[PDB]
RNA sequence: AUCGCUUCUCGGCCUUUUGGCUAAGAUCAAGUGUAGUAUCUGUUCUUAUCAGUUUAAUAUCUGAUGUCCUCUCGAGGAC
C-alpha cells in the first residue's frame, strides 16, 4: 500500500538526494529501497526511475555506510524497474579508462548479474564482430 | 550574427534574453560574459543570430526595446547626441524611423515626433537621439533639404527644450 | 580482503561474472553461453529456430551444444 | 564473516537476545520464510544455536521479505562461525 | 616497461574518430582504455547513460555545494491547501515561548486536545487532489550544477515571454497571439530572418491569430506581406486521424 | 489502461511425457506436459479413446519430467524439475482429481539459468535416488526412503560440482541393489578457451562418464570415465539389476553403441539408412527421442530417426556380457518429442509440430521379409532398408493441436454472423491453414 | 570548419581537415538528396532521376 | 491513416512521419527499451501493442502532447503502460471482438497452440475486486512448480497493469476451506466471487 | 547680522539601567564499550631538462645534471 504515496514522498526524497549531508543521502537511499520493493508490479516505475537518476551519482562514493545504502537501493530498484533499465546505466563504464570506476561498475553489474542473469540475454547491447572473432549473434535475428 | 548588447541592464537576464533573441529568429547565443567580480551584466552583450539578416532586423526591431525600463539598442559588436529633423514626413512609422536615422549610428532615443494633441496628425517636425554627435552631423548632412518621403528632410543639431 | 577471498570465491561461484580488467572477449563469450542455455532451457525459442531454419529438435539442440564450445572466435592474444 | 557452505534442510534458531530480526538484513518485520543451514553448521554442539549470538536455538531465524524479493535468502547457511 | 608497447599502441584521437562510425562520443581520455573499440560502441549505443562529470575533478563531488546558504524544503501544493503548515507554525511559537516550569507542568497536567484539523481534508488531499510532479526521464543525471540549467533555447520561433513581450512593447496574455511582435513589422517590411527561412512569422507570413485585426495603425496586422500579382511574401500571411483509447474506463 | 488476462484455449503442444499407473491401479496413466501446464491423460483400452483428465496450472517452466515408483509400493510419484531452484514431488488423488505436493526442496535461484541445476533430472531405476543436474557445474543427488509409515521422506543433497563441463546428458544406470551410479556425458570447454589457435576446439571428446552413490559412506565418488570417439547427443538405459546386462546405448551420430564399464569390449553399431532417398551427401543421422517395453518376457527399445523412421532394438547376450545388436525396421510415424511405450498393446507418439498420435502395436517387429541387421555382420558400405506404410503399427487416435500457430486472422468470412479465425498453422509438408469457429459442428 | 563538438580536442590541422572530410562524406551520405534519389521514369517505360526527368521535360519533350 | 509505426528487428518500434508536400521520412518518437518484436497492433492514433519473441507482450502509448509534426539517439519518445509475460512466443495480436456486441478485445495467439484475449476493465471497482482477488490467491495457494506467480509474470520487465485471469479462475478448482477463507477476506460470498469471475469472461468472450 | 547671556522649545540617539530589606536570603549542579567518520587545531614543503615506471590526464616514483675543459647551481669559450 505503498503505491498511493509514492508520488507525494518523491519530491521529498529528490529534495534530500541532491545533498544536504552524507547520512541525509545515505538515508534517502534507504528510503529508495523500500518504496522499490513495496510497489514491486504496481506500476509506479516512472517514479523510480527519477530517483535513480539522483541516486546513481552517488555510486562512486567512500563512506561504508553511504556506499552500503546506495547498493542496497540499487538492488531494491533492480526488481522494481527491472534490469534493463540498470544494464543500461551499467553499460558505459565497464570499459573505462580509470579503475575506481571500472571497479565500481563491476561490483554492481556482478549483483545485477547473479540475480537475474537470466532475463539480460534479451537485453544485451549489440557488439560487432572484427576479424577473427564472430561477435553479433545470429540466431536472434533469423526472421520468421 | 555577433550583436552588440548596449545599455545592457543589470537585472534583464540572459534568459528571456535568449527567449527574445526566439522570438526574433535564430536564437543561438545570448552571452553577456560579464566582470570577473560582479556578475552583473557589463553594458555590452554579444547576441548571436546565426543569420546575419536574422540578427540585422532583429537589432532593428529591439533598439529601443525599454530594458530594465531603458531603451537598450542591438547593434554591431546625454551630452547632447540629439538631432532636430523638420520638414517632417508625417507618413513613416517608428521602426521604418529607427532604421531611416539608424543608418549613421545608434537611436538612444527614436523619433520623438512633434505633433499637436487635439488630433495626432503632425505638423512637420522632430528630434532625435542617435549615437554620436559626428554621426546627427553626418545624417542630417546627407539628409539635409534632402529627399523626405513627402516633405523634403531638414535635420541638424537638436536644440534643447 | 578476506571479503576479496569471499569474492574471488564468487568469481569461483558464478561463471560469467567480471572485474576491473575483464576483457572484451571473457564478457562476450560469456554472454553468448548464457544465451545459448537459454535457447535450450526455454521449450519456445527452440520451436522459433527448428522452424526458422528446417532442422528438427534434436538436430537443432545439438547444433547448439557444439557450438558451446567455441561461439565467439578463438582466444584474445 | 561467513559460512555460506551450502543450503540444506535443517531449520536454524534464533536465542533470546537476537529474537526476531532477520538473518543479514536486521529487519524487525514481515518474514516469509524459514531459513536453512548446512550439516557443518549443524553438527553437534552447534545444533540448536543462535546463528548470530550463538545462544540456544529456541525461536525461528526467518527471512525478511525484502531478503526474499531480491532472493539474498538462495546462498545457504549464513553462520558467522 | 610492458605497457610501454601497449602505449605506443594507445593511438590517436584522430585514429578513433576516423575509424569510429559515430564521431561524436570520442573525449579526451578514451584512448588510455584497453578497449576503445568497444568502449565507442557502447557509448555510442542508444538510450545509455554516460558516466558523471566529476570522477576527473580534484574538487569533490558535493562539498562542492558545501559553500552556499540554502531555503528549506517547499512542500507540495495539495499539503499546503490542506492547512498544516499554520497548526504547526502556531505550535513552535507557543513552545518556544513556554518556559520550563510551565513545560513540565504541561508535562502533568495536559493541554488534550488542543488543536484539530478534520480527515476529509487530508484524505482528499491525498486522494482526491494528488497529482503527478515534474519528472526527469531516462538518462538525465543530476550533478553540482544541474538543477542550475534553466528550460531556454526556444528554437520554435513563436516562443514569447510576457517580460519579453513588455520590454519589446508587445502585448502579454492572450494577446501574444493577435499581437504580432516588433520584429514581425519588418519580417512583413524586408523578410523574416534568412537563417530562419524555416519560420513564418504570424501576422507577417502566417495567417490571422485567432481575431486578429488588419489595419495600418497601433494594434493590427497591416498589410500581409504579397507580391505585386498577390501572391504573399510566404506560405500563406493572410490565410487561404481519430486519436481514441481502444481500453478506457467509463 | 488496465487488463484482465484470459485464456480461451489452452496450450495443445506436448513437450514431455512419463507413464505410469500414476493411479496406484495397472490401468497406466500418462503425465504429459504443455508449456507451463501439467496435464494428465488416462487411454481407454475398450474404444482406445484417451480421456484428459486433469489439466493443471503450474505457473512455470516445465524443463524435466520424470515419473518413479517406490521399492515395492503401488503408486507412480512425479519428480518435476522446473525453472525455479527447487525440486518438486508431486501425486494424483482420483479423489479429489488434483495434483498433490509431497515435498519441496529448494537449491538455488530461479529463471533458466546455466549453472543452478534444473535441465537434465534422472532417477535411479528401481527408486532410491534422484539426480538434479544443470549443463554446467552443478549436480546434487537426493535420496528416498519411506518412513514408518510410508509417507516418503527425502535429505539433505549430495554434491558433485565439478567446474569447465557440458553435460549433454544424464541417467541413471540399472544395477542390482548396490550403490546407484549415474551414468551422463560430459565434455571440457576449458582448453579450447586457454588455446589462442582454436587447434582445442576440435579435438576434444565427449567422456561417457559413472559417478557412483556410496550409501553407507554417503557421498559420490567419481567412478568410471571413458573417452568416447566422438559426440552423441545421448543414453538409452539397458534394463539391469535382474533383467538384462547394464549399460547404456549411446545414441551418437550415424552409431549406436551398447558399452557398460568392468570386463565388457565395447560394441558398435552402424546404423541402417533407408535406400535412394533425397538427402544432401552431407547431412548426418541422429537419434531423436527413444522408448524401451520391458516385460515379462524380455525388453526391447524403440528410437526414432530424423525422417521419422522408427527401429527396433533387442540384445542378443550371453551369460553376463551382451554379444551384438540388431536393429530391425519397425515403421515411421510422425516426427516425435517423446514415445510412451504402453503396456496394453499401445504407443503414444507425441507429435512435435501439429497432431499427436496413439498407435497400437499389431506385431511384435520380428520375423517378416523385412531385412536383418546386426553389430556383429561385418561390411567394407552401409546396410539399408526400403520403407513403406504402416505395417506394425495401427493408427488408433488422433488428438489436435495447433502448435505451431504461425499466424491468425479474425474475420466473419462465412456468411454466418460470428467471426470465425483463420489459423495458418503446422510445419513444412505437415502445414495447413485451419478454420476455427465458435460452433460445435 | 565550424566549432561543433566533434572535432573538440583534435588540434592539429591537417587532422581537423580529415576528420571533417569524412564527417561531411557521411553527412552527404545520410542526406537524402531527392535530385539523385527522387527518380522518374519517362512515358517511354525507361527512367531517369528527378533532375533529368525535369531537365529533358522543360527545355521541350516532357 | 497517416502515421507509421515501423518496428525494427531488435531495438524497438519506431514512429515515423510521412509529410508528403516536402514529401519527407522522418522520425518523431521511438521507444527506450531494446524488444525483439515478433508482431504489433495498433490501439488507437498513439497507442501501440507489441509482441515479443521471449514471452513477453507489452502496450506503449505515445505521451499525449506529442509535436507530431517537426523536422541518446531520438528526440521525443514513448512510454510503457502495461507489461505481461505471457509465457510463450506471441506471434499474432488483434484488436477484435469475439461475440455480437461484445466489448473490444486483444487476441493473441502464441507459438505452442496457446490462444487468448486481454480484455479493459470499465470500473476501479471491477479492477480492484480482481486485484484484491488474486493479491491473496497468491499468498495462499501458490503455484505448483516451486516458481513465483508475481515473478513469472515479471519475468524480463515487471509487471504493470496486468491480472492474471487464469490464477484468478483458479478460485473454482479450490479447496472449500480456502474458498472460504479468500472470500471472506473480500467478504463476499464465493457466490459472489465465482459469479463475478465467470461473468467478465461472459460479457468478452466464451 | 554679530557677539555675550537668559529662558524655553525642539531634534538626535546617547546615555541610564531599575523591586527596598536579610543569614552575598538559602541551597546545588553524579554517564559508558567498541571502533570509526567528519570538523576544528597544531605542523611541513622552489629543480634545470630528459628516460622510464605510472596514470583518463596530471602527478608520483626512479635515476645525471648537448657535451668537454675549467673557475668560482652559477661562468668564458673549442664546439
Ligand atoms: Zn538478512
Ligand atoms: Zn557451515
Ligand atoms: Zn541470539
Amino acid at each position: 500500500m505503498g503505491k498511493d504515496y509514492i508520488y507525494a514522498v518523491t519530491p521529498l526524497l529528490e529534495d534530500a538526494l541532491m545533498d544536504r549531508d552524507l547520512v541525509h543521502r545515505q538515508t534517502a537511499s534507504a528510503v529508495v529501497q523500500h518504496m522499490s520493493l513495496g510497489v514491486y508490479g504496481f506500476g509506479c516505475e516512472d517514479s523510480l526511475n527519477h530517483l535513480l537518476n539522483y541516486v546513481w551519482p552517488n555510486v562512486f562514493e567512500t563512506s561504508p555506510h553511504v556506499i552500503q545504502a546506495v547498493m542496497g537501493a540499487l538492488e531494491g530498484l533492480r526488481v522494481a524497474i527491472g534490469p534493463c533499465r540498470m544494464l543500461q546505466y551499467c553499460l558505459q563504464g565497464l570499459f573505462h579508462p580509470a579503475r575506481k570506476v571500472r571497479d565500481v561498475y563491476w561490483k554492481i553489474y556482478n549483483s545485477i548479474y547473479i540475480g537475474s542473469q537470466d532475463a539480460l540475454i534479451a537485453h544485451y547491447p549489440r557488439i560487432y564482430n572484427d576479424d577473427k572473432n564472430t561477435y553479433i549473434r545470429y540466431e536472434l535475428d533469423y526472421i520468421l | 550574427a555577433t550583436v552588440y548588447v548596449g545599455g545592457l541592464d543589470e537585472k534583464v537576464s540572459e534568459p528571456l534574453l535568449w527567449e527574445l533573441f526566439l522570438q526574433a529568429g535564430p536564437v543561438v547565443n545570448t552571452h553577456m560574459p560579464k566582470d570577473r567580480v560582479t556578475g552583473q551584466h557589463q553594458g555590452y552583450g554579444f547576441v548571436e543570430f546565426l543569420s546575419e539578416e536574422d540578427a540585422d532586423y532583429a537589432i532593428k526591431i529591439m533598439n529601443m526595446i525599454k530594458l530594465y525600463g531603458k531603451p537598450i539598442r542591438v547593434n554591431k559588436a546625454d551630452v547632447g547626441a540629439n538631432i532636430f529633423i523638420g520638414n517632417l514626413d508625417p507618413e513613416i512609422d517608428e521602426k521604418l524611423l529607427y532604421d531611416t536615422f539608424s543608418a549613421f549610428g545608434v537611436i538612444l532615443q527614436t523619433p520623438k515626433i512633434m505633433r499637436d494633441p487635439d488630433t495626432g496628425n503632425s505638423k512637420g517636425y522632430a528630434f532625435i537621439n542617435f549615437a554620436s554627435f559626428d554621426a546627427s552631423d553626418a545624417a542630417i548632412e546627407a539628409m539635409n533639404g534632402q529627399y523626405l518621403c513627402n516633405r523634403p528632410i531638414t535635420v541638424s543639431y537638436a536644440f534643447k527644450k | 580482503y578476506t571479503i576479496h577471498s569471499q569474492l574471488e570465491h564468487l568469481q569461483s561461484k558464478y561463471i560469467g561474472t567480471g572485474h576491473a580488467d575483464t576483457t572484451k572477449w571473457e564478457w562476450l563469450v560469456n554472454q553468448h553461453r548464457d544465451s545459448y542455455c537459454s535457447y535450450m532451457g526455454h521449450f519456445d525459442l527452440l520451436n522459433y529456430f527448428a522452424i526458422a531454419e528446417n532442422e528438427s529438435k534434436a538436430r537443432v539442440r545439438f547444433n547448439l551444444m557444439e557450438k558451446m564450445l567455441q561461439p565467439c572466435g578463438p582466444p584474445a592474444d | 564473516i561467513f559460512c555460506r557452505k551450502q543450503a540444506g534442510v535443517a531449520i536454524g534458531r534464533l536465542c533470546e537476545k537476537c529474537d526476531g530480526k532477520c538473518v543479514i538484513c536486521d529487519s524487525y518485520v514481515r518474514p516469509c520464510t524459514l531459513v536453512r543451514i548446512c550439516d557443518e553448521c549443524n553438527y553437534g554442539s552447534y545444533q540448536g544455536r543462535c546463528v548470530i549470538c550463538g545462544g540456544p536455538g529456541v525461536s525461528d531465524a526467518y527471512y525478511c521479505k525484502e531478503c526474499t524479493i531480491q532472493e539474498k535468502d538462495r546462498d545457504g547457511c549464513p553462520k558467522i562461525v | 616497461s610492458k605497457k610501454k608497447l601497449r602505449r605506443m599502441n594507445r593511438f590517436t584521437v584522430a585514429e578513433l574518430k576516423q575509424l569510429v562510425a559515430r564521431p561524436d562520443v570520442v573525449e579526451m581520455h578514451d584512448v588510455t582504455a584497453q578497449d576503445p573499440k568497444l568502449l565507442v560502441h557502447l557509448k555510442a549505443t542508444r538510450n545509455s547513460v554516460p558516466v558523471p562529470r566529476h570522477w576527473c575533478f580534484k574538487r569533490k563531488y558535493l562539498q562542492g555545494k558545501r559553500g552556499i546558504e540554502k531555503p528549506p524544503f517547499e512542500l507540495p501544493d495539495f499539503i499546503k491547501r490542506t492547512g498544516i503548515q499554520e497548526m504547526r507554525e502556531a505550535l513552535q511559537e507557543k513552545e518556544e515561548q513556554k518556559t520550563m516550569k510551565s513545560k513540565m507542568r504541561e508535562k502533568v497536567r495536559p493541554k488534550m486536545g488542543k488543536i484539530d484539523i478534520d480527515y476529509q481534508k487530508l484524505h482528499d488531499a491525498f486522494f482526491k487532489w494528488q497529482t503527478k510532479p515534474k519528472l526527469t526521464i531516462h538518462g538525465d543525471l543530476y550533478y553540482e550544477g544541474k538543477e542550475f540549467e534553466t528550460r531556454l533555447k526556444e528554437k520554435k520561433p513563436g516562443d514569447l515571454s510576457d517580460e519579453l513581450r513588455i520590454s519589446l512593447g508587445m502585448p502579454v496574455g492572450p494577446n501574444a497571439h493577435k499581437v504580432p511582435p516588433p520584429w514581425l513589422i519588418a519580417m512583413q517590411r524586408y523578410g523574416p530572418p534568412p537563417s530562419y527561412p524555416n519560420l513564418k512569422i504570424p501576422g507577417l507570413n502566417s495567417p490571422i491569430p485567432e481575431s486578429c485585426s488588419f489595419g495600418y495603425h497601433a494594434g493590427g496586422w497591416g498589410k500581409p506581406p504579397v507580391d505585386e500579382t498577390g501572391k504573399p511574401l510566404y506560405g500563406d500571411v493572410f490565410g487561404t486521424i481519430d486519436r481514441t483509447p481502444w481500453g478506457e474506463l467509463e | 489502461m488496465f487488463l484482465y488476462n484470459l485464456t480461451l484455449q489452452r496450450a495443445t503442444g506436448i513437450s514431455f511425457a512419463i507413464h505410469g499407473n500414476f493411479s496406484g491401479t495397472k490401468q497406466q496413466e500418462i503425465v504429459v506436459s504443455r508449456g507451463k501446464i501439467l496435464e494428465l491423460l488416462r487411454p481407454d483400452p475398450n474404444t482406445g479413446k484417451v480421456h484428459t483428465l486433469l489439466t493443471v496450472e503450474v505457473f512455470g517452466v516445465i524443463r524435466s519430467l520424470m515419473a518413479f515408483r517406490l521399492t515395492g509400493g503401488t503408486k507412480d510419484y512425479i519428480v518435476v524439475g522446473s525453472d525455479s531452484g527447487r525440486i518438486v514431488i508431486l501425486e494424483y488423488q482420483p479423489s479429489k482429481n488434483m495434483f498433490e505436493k509431497i515435498h519441496q526442496e529448494t537449491f538455488g535461484k530461479s529463471g533458466c539459468r546455466r549453472i543452478v541445476p534444473g535441465q537434465f533430472l534422472a532417477v535411479d531405476p528401481k527408486g532410491r535416488a534422484v539426480m538434479i543436474s544443470a549443463i554446467e557445474k552443478q549436480k546434487l543427488v537426493y535420496i528416498l526412503n519411506r518412513d514408518a509409515a510410508a509417507r516418503l521422506t527425502i535429505s539433505s543433497p549430495l554434491e558433485a560440482h565439478k567446474a569447465n563441463t557440458l553435460v549433454y546428458h544424464v541417467v541413471g544406470v540399472d544395477v542390482g541393489f548396490e550403490n546407484p551410479m549415474f551414468a551422463c556425458l560430459e565434455m571440457d570447454y576449458e582448453e579450447a578457451d586457454n588455446d589462442p589457435t582454436g587447434e582445442a576446439a576440435a579435438n576434444t571428446q565427449q567422456t561417457l562418464t559413472f559417478y557412483e552413490l556410496d550409501l553407507g559412506l554417503n557421498h559420490v565418488v567419481r567412478k568410471y570415465s571413458e573417452p568416447l570417439e566422438e559426440h552423441g547427443n545421448f543414453l538409452i538405459t539397458v534394463p539391469g539389476g535382474s533383467d538384462g546386462p547394464s549399460g547404456v546405448l549411446i545414441c551418437s551420430e550415424n552409431y549406436i553403441t551398447y558399452k557398460n564399464f568392468g570386463d565388457q569390449p565395447d560394441i558398435r553399431c552402424p546404423i541402417p539408412r533407408r535406400r535412394n532417398d533425397l538427402d544432401d551427401p552431407e547431412r548426418g543421422m541422429i537419434f531423436v527421442c527413444s522408448a524401451t517395453h520391458k516385460t515379462k518376457s524380455m525388453f526391447f527399445f524403440l528410437a526414432q530417426t530424423e525422417q521419422g523412421d522408427i527401429f527396433k532394438i533387442t540384445l542378443e547376450t550371453d551369460e553376463d556380457m551382451v554379444t551384438e545388436i540388431r536393429l530391425k525396421y519397425f515403421d515411421t510415424v510422425p516426427v516425435a518429442a517423446a514415445m510412451c511405450v504402453l503396456k496394453t498393446g499401445f504407443l503414444f507418439v507425441a507429435s512435435e509440430f501439429g497432431n499427436h498420435y496413439l498407435y497400437q502395436i499389431a506385431h511384435l517387429g520380428d520375423d517378416d521379409e523385412e531385412p536383418e541387421f546386426s553389430s556383429a555382420m561385418p561390411l567394407e558400405d552401409t546396410f539399408f532398408f526400403q520403407p513403406r506404410p504402416l505395417k506394425n503399427l495401427v493408427l488408433v487416435d488422433e488428438l489436435d493441436s495447433l502448435s505451431p500457430i504461425l499466424f491468425c486472422q479474425i474475420a466473419d468470412l462465412a456468411n454466418e454472423d460470428t467471426p470465425q479465425l483463420y489459423v495458418a498453422c503446422g510445419r513444412g509438408p505437415r502445414s495447413s491453414l485451419r478454420v476455427l469457429r465458435h460452433g460445435l459442428e | 570548419i565550424p566549432n561543433t563538438a566533434h572535432f573538440a580536442n583534435v588540434t592539429q590541422i591537417e587532422d581537423a581537415v580529415s576528420l571533417w572530410a569524412k564527417l561531411k562524406l557521411q553527412k552527404a551520405s545520410e542526406r537524402w538528396q531527392p535530385d539523385t534519389e527522387e527518380e522518374y521514369e519517362d512515358s517511354s517505360g525507361n527512367v531517369v532521376n528527378k533532375k533529368t526527368y525535369e531537365d529533358l521535360k522543360r527545355q521541350g519533350l516532357l | 491513416g497517416h502515421r507509421v509505426i515501423v518496428s525494427d528487428v531488435q531495438e524497438s518500434f519506431i514512429w515515423v512521419r510521412y509529410k508528403r508536400n516536402e514529401n519527407q521520412l522522418i522520425i518523431f518518437a521511438d521507444d527506450t527499451y531494446p524488444r525483439w518484436v515478433t508482431t504489433a497492433s495498433l490501439l488507437d492514433y498513439d497507442t501501440v501493442a507489441g509482441a515479443d519473441k521471449f514471452g513477453n507482450i507489452c502496450v506503449v502509448r505515445l505521451p499525449p502532447n506529442t509535436n507530431d509534426e517537426v523536422d541518446n539517439g531520438a528526440s521525443q519518445k514513448a512510454e510503457v503502460i502495461m507489461n505481461y509475460h505471457v509465457g510463450e512466443t506471441v506471434l499474432s495480436l488483434q484488436k477484435t471482438t469475439l461475440i455480437p456486441g461484445g466489448s473490444e478485445s486483444l487476441v493473441y495467439t502464441t507459438l505452442s497452440g496457446g490462444i487468448g484475449i486481454l480484455v479493459p476493465f470499465t470500473s476501479h471497482e471491477d479492477h480492484d475486486f480482481f486485484q484484491h482477488v488474486e493479491m491473496h490467491l497468491r499468498s495462499e495457494h501458490p503455484p505448483l512448480c516451486g516458481r513465483d506467480h508475481l515473478s513469472f509474470r515479471s519475468y524480463y520487465f515487471p509487471v504493470k497493469n496486468v491480472i492474471d485471469g487464469d490464477l484468478c479462475e483458479q478460485f473454482n478448482s479450490m479447496e472449500p476451506n480456502k474458498q472460504k477463507n479468500v472470500s471472506e477476506e473480500l467478504d463476499r460470498t464465493p457466490p459472489e466471487v465465482s459469479k463475478k469471475l465467470e461473468d467478465i469472461r461472459t460479457r468478452y468472450a466464451f
